[PDB]
């Protein structure tokens, strides 16, 4: 929802999260990418536990 | 550079699990955040992790408090005291880790009572060693001469409550060290006769 | 028991610490650093052309 | 090369000076004291690094 209302699109390389679009992307959608890829995989981790 | 991010992040990530350990264990701070840089170094360098090394050894465990843990040891040798710090094998290299300490008659007397027959701290020459980890609260794992690599046990507070039992003559040869004075302050002197 | 299987989670996340390299954000910012570093060695090559 | 041949040691850490460094060595003895020179033996022989 914040990447779409952003204006970028969220492609998907399997676990991880990326983001495809004009030029860099704004600090705070890269911050939220990355906690919630992050958290994703803490959530794996959490799931091997 | 790389290296530097690939410990910034590396940080980075580990912040998020670390905090609710951190969180439900206050006491294990320094243990917690050692692992935290080693798996920072690992993450920099690429140098491997061995499991063996960064785990927690359990020594013992209370499932009691009444009675509290009485450790009766008549043997007190060294290895039998401060425990033993037994080495693994790989092609001829002596290798040891946290994961391969035992625990002896010290590090299970905790909270506890450690009884300790004078005749036998006399005849096994461990008084000293004894004395030192009364005093100074170090204890360490006994080794083994042809084993050069040791590991540096930090000094543990003594918690536990010492009560040494033998005959008079037994203790005849310890009352003379003024340390033993000053350690040892009760003495429980058995009747040898009723009226 | 439970700062047991804490560690052992713990060790077990090497494979994250290898995951987390190969996310959209560290991969950014690891083409972005090359972007400029290649630009200080292309200033270099254009002086040296 | 071999890495461990060449590294800074460390000895110690840091302090403000106050309170100064007080070392307390209740067991006096050759290694305790003066440092520890150890080894690692690879197939029964000794080498330094």
């Amino acid at each position: 929802r914040e990447a779409q209302e952003a204006g970028f699109a969220l492609s998907t390389n399997g676990e991880r999260l990326e983001l495809t679009g004009p030029g860099p992307v704004p600090a705070e959608l890269s911050a939220r990418l990355e906690e919630v890829t992050l958290g994703s995989l803490a959530a794996s981790a959490e799931l091997e536990v | 550079a790389l290296r530097r991010l690939r410990r910034d992040w590396a940080l980075h990530y580990l912040n998020n699990r670390f905090e609710p350990l951190f969180q439900r264990f206050p006491q294990a701070r320094a243990y917690l955040e050692a692992l935290r840089a080693r798996l920072a170094r690992y993450a920099e360098t690429g140098e491997p992790l061995d499991p063996a090394q960064w785990r927690p050894n359990l020594l013992t465990s209370s499932s009691s408090g009444t009675p509290p843990p009485i450790v009766y040891e008549p043997y007190a040798t060294a290895p039998r005291l401060f425990g033993r710090l037994d080495y693994l094998v790989d092609r001829g290299v002596w290798s040891t880790n946290v994961s391969l300490i035992r625990p002896g008659a010290v590090h299970r007397a905790q909270g506890g009572y450690l009884i300790l027959d004078a005749l036998s701290l006399k005849r096994e020459g461990t008084w000293e060693a004894f004395k030192r980890a009364l005093r100074n609260g170090q204890v360490e794992p006994v080794t083994e001469p042809q084993a050069p690599a040791g590991l540096e046990v930090e000094p543990f507070p003594i918690q536990m409550q010492v009560i040494l039992v033998g005959t008079p003559e037994a203790f005849e040869g310890l009352e003379e060290d003024p340390a033993f004075s000053e350690l040892f302050r009760i003495r429980a002197e058995f009747s040898p006769t009723l009226p | 028991i439970h700062l047991a299987e804490a560690v052992e989670g713990l060790l077990l996340e090497v494979n994250r610490l290898d995951e987390l390299f190969r996310q959209g954000s560290f991969l950014r910012e690891k083409t972005q650093l090359e972007a400029r570093f290649k630009e200080a060695r292309e200033q270099q090559l254009e002086a040296l052309r």
